[PDB]
C-alpha cells in the first residue's frame, strides 16, 4: 500500500491500514494450516490432523471436511503478512495454491491489480469503478512502480519515462480473453498516454481515432472459435508515437499473422471470419444482389463448414455499425462496395466445381467462373484458361497445364485465401491513412495483441500454429526476465549461476522451426502427391519419438474422443496433435498466371494484386520471425487480463479458469523461473525491524546497522548459507526461508510474552515476601505469647503479681 | 560442581519462610515451589515450574530442603530467564507509530489475553507498583513498564 | 532469658517487698499467708507449702527472681505483642475475624493443638464471630477485665 490509505480514491487500490492491520493478524500456525487440492475451487485452505507413510490426513476450514490428501499434495500456505500481499513475487510460498490465493482474496476484496514479477495482472471487476480519473493519473504520474499500489496506470507510465529515458521504442504486450476486457485497457493505456504527452506544463481523441476502425478489422480478423464467440484471429500491433518532449505525434497500426485457412475451413463449431456472416443479413440486401449471393449464408462451402451464427450475436446490427464505422473512416462507398464485392467473390470460388478426363480437369459450369471473373473485372475464358491449363516457359512456353482436379481445387482455395490477405492488408493500410494525420515521428509505445496459447480438446495444425508463436513470445518474456535479474544481481554482488531463461523453451521451438523440425518435415511431406496423413506421422515417429523428450506419443482415447498423433511440451504444459488434415490444409501455392492475369481492371484489383509454390508454414514462419525481431527491439511490457468466471458477474472467481489462464499467461511460468533464484529479497532495514527479536542484542535499535544484525540474526538461526546471499542493500531468500522465520518468530514473540509475565509474578509476588516476614514475626510473637500464658493461667504465683500490684 | 554453602543457607532462609506459614514441619507443599523460586529471586513460567515438580492445588505433594536446592539449581540452568534485550523487541511488536508508546489498552490485553494468561487483579496491581501512568492519549511508555518491572518492588 | 529485664526485676522488687517484713527480707510462710489477709481471697496449708518447694528454700529475692525463670522465658514486651496483632487486623480495630485467627492459629506457623485451640477459646473476647487483640493482649500481661 502506498501514499494515503485513506485517500476516497485508494477505496479499490489501497486497502485502509485498520482494515490492513486487521486482514495481516489473522489466526496462523505454519506447522499445521495448508494449502490444498478441492475438485470444486481448485484449491482450498485447510489444517493437517496426522501423518503416516506417503498419506496426510487433514481437516479443510469453511466445510471443515477431514480429507486424506498425498504429501506432494499438502501446499505450504503464506503466513498472514503475506495477505493482500502486493506483488506475488514477495510471496515466500510460490506454489500454485498461494499463487492463487493472493490474486483470489484480493478480487475478493476489490482489487483486481496485481504484479507477480514483471507481470501487471489485472482482473475484470465487470462494473464501472473509479480508477481512472484524471486526479489519479497526476498521482502516478512519474513515480517509479514500487511508489504507488499496483494499477495499469504505472505500467503505462513508466513505459513512458523509459521512453524519453533509455530513449528506445516501448511495447505493451496485454493477454486475456473475451470478457478480460483487454479491449478496455488497451484503450484506456492510450489514453494515459494521451493524457501525460499534453501534461507537461504549456478531430477526435486518440483513443477513439483508433477504437473507431477496430470495428471494420474485427469484421475481417475475428470470428467465433469453438472457444471463443469473438476471436481476433489476427496479432495487432496498436504503435503510438512520440517526439522528443514525450509529445504524442501520432499513430498507425501493424498486423501479423492473420488465419489464413479460416477462409476456406471451418471446423465445427467455428466460423469464418464474420464479415462474411454479416453481409448476407436483411440490412443491404441491394448488395447481397450486387454480389451475387442470396441471404443464406449456408449455401457457400467456404462459409458452412462450421456453424451459421453465435449466442448472443446479432448480425444485421453488426453489419451495420461496421458500414458505419467505414464512414467514419471515411472511405469511398464505392471502395465500400469492391471491397465487399471482393469478400463476395470469395464466395462463389467456392462453388466453382470441377471435374477431369484421363488426368486434366475441366470446368463442370461457367456462371460462377464468370461471377468472380466479373467480380475481379477480367475474362473467363482466360481465367478458366489460367486455371484448368496455363503457360509458362523456358526460353519457349509451354502448357503447364499438368492441372487435375485436386490441383484446381486446391488452386482456387488459394485464390481466395491470397484475396482475403491482400484485402486486409490493404483495409489497414487505409486506417494508417485515418491515423497519419501527423508530423513527424521518432520514437513509439506499441500494444500487441495476440492470440493467446490455446489448448483444446481437439488441436489440430492451427493449434500449433498457435502455440509455436505463444511459445516464442514467452521465451521473448523469459530472457527479458534474465536479463534485468541478471543485472538485478550485479547491482547487489551476487555470483550469478543462470543460463540465458528463453533457452528454457528453446527446446520446443527448436522442435518446431529447424530442419527435419514438425514443419519442415510437414513441408517436404507435402510435395509428395501420394503422401497420406500417416506417411506424415511415421516420418514424424521416424525422426523424434524416443530421439527428443519434447516430442511424445499419447495414446488412444474414447471412440469419438479424437485420436491424437504427438505431443510436444509447451510452457503451457503438454499439448497433444491430431495430424489428420495438415497435409491438406497447409498447401498454399501461388499460380503466377493468375496473378498477372489478375493485374488487370477494376481500381483495387489491379493494385492489391500489384504489388516454389509454398505453404502457410513458410508464411507462418517469416510473419512470426517478422514480429518478434519488432518485439525485441522495443523495451516490453507485459499486462496479463484474466476473466474471473465464465459468466460475467463480479467477485466470483472460477479457480480451474484463473489458473488456466495463469499457465497461458506465462504468469506461471515466471514463478517457475522466479523459483529457481531468490526471488524474495529484503533491505537489510526491513529485515532488521522485522526479526531483531530473533537475537535481539544490548546495542540499541538506533546505532545498529542493518546487515550486520541481519546477518547476525542468520548465522544465529544456523541457516543453511545455500538459502540466501547478502546483497549490498537487500539480503536474498530462496522459496519458504522467510516463511520459517515469521514462524520463528510467532515462536518466540510468545514465549518472551510468557517471560515478561514471569518477571510480572516475580515483582508480585517478591513484593509479597516482606509482608510474609513481617507476619511471620507477628504470628510468633502470639503464637508463644498465648503458650507462656497458658502455662501462667494457672500458675498460682503468676495470679498474685498479678493482684500484689495494682495494689502498690 | 553443586551449590555454595552460602547459596544454600539463602535457599533456606526462603524455605523457612514458606514451610513457617504452613505450619512448621520441614516441608513446603509443591504448589508453592514457584512462589518459592521467585523468592529467591528468579522467574520462572508456568511450564518451567511443572517441568520441574510444582503441581497445581495444594495438598498433593510436599518438598524437604533437600529437595527443593536440587530444584532451585536446576531450574538455574536456564539462561533464557530474558533480557531487557529481548523485552523490547517483543514490545515492539505492538508499537503502531514506534514512539515507545502503546495503548494501555493493549499491553494490558497481552498480559491477560495471551501467553501464560495474568489475573484483571494482578494487571492492576503491578501497573499501580511500578508506578506506570497513562497520558490523554499519549498512553504508557513500554519501556518504563519494562525497567520497572525488571527493578523489584523494593527499588534501594 | 535475662528478658528478666529491669522494668520486670523492679517490677518484681516491690512485689517481694511488700510480702515481707520477714527476718529481714525472706516470702516466709507468714509472709504469704498473712498476705491473703489484704488480698481479699482465701488460703491453704499444704498449698502455701508446695509453693516454696519451687525454690530450693529460702526466698530472698534474688532466688525470688530465679523462681521467675519460667515467666522471662517468652514475655516478649509489652506493645510488641499489640502490634503483633496488629498486622493481623486490616480493619480498623474491633480487631481479628475469628477464622483467620483460627486457620491463622490452627493451622498456620507453629501450629496450635485442636486441644491448645479450644483452651483459647474457653476465655477468649469475643462477638460477631470476630476476635479482640487488645483486650486478650491485655489478658497476657492482666490488669484484668
Ligand atoms: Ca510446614
Amino acid at each position: 500500500m502506498t501514499m494515503d490509505f485513506s485517500d476516497p480514491d485508494m477505496e479499490f487500490l489501497c486497502l485502509t491500514r485498520q482494515k490492513l492491520m486487521e486482514a495481516t493478524s489473522i489466526p496462523f500456525d505454519g506447522k499445521k494450516n495448508c494449502w490444498v487440492p478441492d475438485p470444486d475451487f481448485g484449491f482450498v485452505g485447510a489444517e493437517i490432523q496426522s501423518t503416516k507413510g506417503d498419506e496426510v490426513t487433514v481437516k479443510t476450514d469453511k466445510t471443515q471436511e477431514t480429507r486424506v490428501v498425498k504429501k506432494d499434495d499438502i501446499g505450504q500456505r503464506n503466513p498472514p503478512k503475506f495477505e493482500m500481499n502486493m506483488d506475488m513475487a514477495n510471496l515466500t510460498f510460490l506454489n500454485e495454491a498461494s499463487i492463487l490465493h493472493n490474486l483470489r482474496s484480493r478480487y475478493e476484496s476489490g482489487f483486481i491489480y496485481t504484479y507477480s514479477g514483471l507481470f501487471c495482472i489485472a482482473i475484470n471487476p465487470y462494473r464501472r469503478l473509479p480508477i481512472y480519473t484524471q486526479g489519479l493519473v497526476d498521482k502516478y504520474r512519474g513515480k517509479r512502480r514500487a511508489e504507488m499500489p499496483p494499477h495499469l496506470f504505472s505500467i503505462a507510465d513508466n513505459a513512458y519515462q523509459y521512453m524519453l529515458q533509455d530513449r528506445e521504442n516501448q511495447s505493451m504486450l496485454i493477454t486475456g480473453e473475451s470478457g478480460a476486457g483487454k479491449t478496455e485497457n488497451t484503450k484506456k493505456v492510450i489514453q494515459y498516454f494521451a493524457l501525460v504527452a499534453a501534461s507537461l506544463a504549456g478531430k477526435g481523441t486518440l483513443e477513439d481515432q483508433i477504437v473507431q476502425c477496430n470495428p471494420v478489422l474485427e469484421a475481417y480478423g475475428n470470428a467465433k472459435t469453438t472457444r471463443n464467440n469473438n476471436s481476433s484471429r489476427f496479432g495487432k500491433f496498436i504503435r503510438i508515437h512520440f517526439g522528443t518532449q514525450g509529445k504524442i505525434a501520432g499513430a498507425d497500426i501493424e498486423t501479423y499473422l492473420l488465419e489464413k485457412s479460416r477462409v476456406t475451413y471451418q471446423q465445427s463449431a467455428e466460423r469464418n471470419y464474420h464479415i462474411f456472416y454479416q453481409l448476407l443479413s436483411p440490412a443491404f440486401p441491394e448488395n447481397i444482389e450486387k454480389i451475387l449471393a442470396v441471404p443464406d449464408p449456408g449455401l457457400y462451402g467456404f462459409i458452412n463448414q462450421g456453424t451459421l451464427t453465435v449466442d448472443g450475436i446479432d448480425d444485421e446490427e453488426e453489419m451495420g455499425l461496421t458500414d458505419t464505422a467505414f464512414d467514419v473512416l471515411g472511405f469511398t462507398d464505392e471502395e465500400k462496395l469492391s471491397m465487399y464485392k471482393c469478400t463476395g467473390c470469395i464466395l462463389h470460388l467456392g462453388e466453382m466445381k470441377w471435374k477431369q478426363r484421363g488426368e486434366q480437369a475441366e470446368a463442370d459450369g461457367t456462371a460462377e467462373a464468370e461471377k468472380v471473373a466479373f467480380l475481379l473485372g477480367v475474362n473467363a475464358g482466360d481465367l478458366l484458361k489460367c486455371l484448368l491449363k496455363p503457360k509458362i516457359k523456358v526460353g519457349t512456353e509451354y502448357v503447364t497445364q499438368g492441372r487435375n482436379k485436386d490441383q484446381v481445387t486446391n488452386s482456387i482455395a488459394a485464390l481466395a485465401k491470397s484475396l482475403y490477405d491482400r484485402m486486409f492488408n490493404w483495409l489497414v493500410r487505409r486506417v494508417n491513412q485515418t491515423l497519419d494525420t501527423k508530423a513527424k515521428r521518432q520514437f513509439f509505445i506499441g500494444v500487441l495483441d495476440i492470440a493467446g496459447f490455446e489448448i483444446f480438446d481437439f488441436n489440430s495444425f492451427e493449434q500449433l500454429c498457435i502455440n509455436y508463436t505463444n511459445e516464442r513470445l514467452q521465451q521473448f518474456f523469459n530472457h527479458h526476465m534474465f536479463v534485468l535479474e541478471q543485472e538485478e544481481y550485479k547491482k547487489e554482488g551476487i555470483v550469478w549461476e543462470f543460463i540465458d531463461f528463453g533457452l528454457d523453451l528453446q527446446a520446443c521451438i527448436e522442435l518446431i522451426e529447424k530442419p527435419m523440425g514438425i514443419l519442415s518435415i510437414l513441408e517436404e511431406e507435402c510435395m509428395f502427391p501420394k503422401a497420406s496423413d500417416t506417411s506424415f506421422k511415421n516420418k514424424l515417429y521416424d525422426n523424434h519419438l524416443g530421439k527428443n523428450p519434447m516430442f511424445g506419443k499419447p495414446k488412444p482415447p474414447k471412440a469419438g474422443c479424437a485420436e491424437a498423433h504427438f505431443c510436444l511440451h509447451h510452457y503451457a504444459g503438454s499439448v497433444s496433435y491430431s495430424i489428420a488434415g495438415w497435409l491438406d490444409k497447409n498447401k498454399d501455392p501461388i499460380n503466377e498466371n493468375v496473378v498477372e492475369l489478375l493485374q488487370n481492371s477494376k481500381e483495387p484489383i489491379v493494385k492489391m494484386l500489384f504489388t516454389a509454390f509454398q505453404t502457410i508454414s513458410s508464411v507462418h514462419k517469416e510473419s512470426l520471425n517478422k514480429l518478434m525481431k519488432n518485439l525485441y527491439s522495443t523495451h516490453p511490457h507485459f499486462v496479463r487480463c484474466i476473466i474471473p468466471n465464465e459468466l460475467k458477474t463480479p467477485g466470483l472467481i472460477d479457480a480451474a479458469l484463473v489458473l488456466h489462464q495463469l499457465r497461458c499467461n506465462g504468469v506461471l511460468e515466471g514463478i517457475r523461473i522466479c523459483r529457481k533464484g531468490f526471488p524474495n529479497r529484503i533491505i537489510y532495514s526491513e529485515f532488521k525491524q522485522r526479526y531483531s527479536i530473533l537475537a535481539p542484542n544490548a546495542v540499541p535499535s538506533g546505532f545498529a546497522d542493518g546487515k550486520v544484525v541481519t546477518d547476525k540474526a542468520l548465522s544465529a538461526l544456523q541457516l543453511d548459507p545455500n538459502e540466501y546471499r547478502l546483497g549490498n542493500t537487500k539480503v536474498f531468500f530462496k522459496a519458504g526461508v522467510l516463511g520459517m522465520l515469521e514462524d520463528m518468530r510467532d515462536e518466540r514473540l510468545s514465549k518472551i510474552i510468557s517471560m515478561f509475565q514471569a518477571h510480572i509474578r516475580g515483582y508480585l509476588m517478591r513484593k509479597a515476601y516482606k509482608k510474609l516476614q513481617d507476619q511471620r514475626i507477628g504470628l510468633t510473637l502470639i503464637q508463644r505469647n498465648v503458650r507462656k500464658w497458658l502455662v501462667l493461667r494457672n500458675w498460682e504465683w503468676w495470679r498474685l503479681f498479678n493482684k500484689v500490684k495494682p495494689l502498690l | 560442581s553443586q551449590l555454595t554453602k552460602d547459596e544454600i543457607e539463602e535457599v533456606r532462609e526462603v524455605f523457612d519462610l514458606f514451610d513457617f506459614w504452613d505450619g512448621r514441619d520441614g516441608d513446603v507443599d509443591a504448589a508453592k515451589v514457584g512462589d518459592l523460586l521467585r523468592c529467591l529471586g528468579m522467574n520462572p513460567t508456568e511450564a518451567q515450574v511443572h517441568q520441574h515438580g510444582g503441581t497445581k492445588k495444594m495438598g498433593e505433594k510436599a518438598y524437604k530442603l533437600e529437595e527443593i536446592l536440587p530444584i532451585y539449581e536446576e531450574m538455574s540452568s536456564k539462561d533464557t530467564g530474558t533480557a531487557a534485550d529481548e523485552f523490547m523487541e517483543a514490545f515492539k511488536t505492538f508499537d503502531r507509530e514506534g514512539q515507545g508508546l502503546i495503548s494501555s489498552a493493549e499491553i494490558r490485553n497481552v498480559l491477560k489475553m495471551l501467553g501464560e494468561r495474568i489475573t484483571e487483579d494482578q494487571c492492576n496491581d503491578i501497573f499501580t507498583f511500578c508506578d506506570i501512568r497513562e497520558d490523554i492519549d499519549g498512553n504508557i511508555k513500554y519501556e518504563d513498564l519494562m525497567k520497572k518491572v525488571m527493578a523489584g518492588p523494593f527499588p534501594d | 532469658r535475662v528478658k528478666l529485664s529491669q522494668r520486670q526485676m523492679q517490677e518484681l522488687k516491690e512485689a517481694f517487698t511488700m510480702i515481707d517484713q520477714d527476718r529481714d527480707g525472706f516470702i516466709g510462710m507468714e509472709d504469704l499467708k498473712d498476705m491473703f489477709s489484704s488480698l481479699g481471697r482465701v488460703p491453704p496449708d499444704d498449698e502455701l507449702n508446695a509453693m516454696l518447694k519451687e525454690c530450693p528454700g529460702q526466698l530472698n529475692f534474688t532466688a525470688f527472681l530465679t523462681l521467675f525463670g519460667e515467666k522471662v522465658s517468652g514475655t516478649d514486651p509489652e506493645d510488641a505483642l499489640r502490634n503483633a496483632f496488629s498486622m493481623f487486623d486490616e480493619d480498623g480495630q474491633g480487631f481479628i475475624p475469628e477464622d483467620y485467627l483460627k486457620d491463622l492459629l490452627e493451622n498456620m506457623g507453629d501450629n496450635f493443638s485442636k486441644e491448645e485451640i479450644k483452651n483459647v477459646w474457653k476465655d477468649a473476647p469475643l462477638k460477631n464471630k470476630q476476635f479482640n487483640y487488645n483486650k486478650m493482649v491485655d489478658i497476657k500481661g492482666k490488669a484484668e477485665d
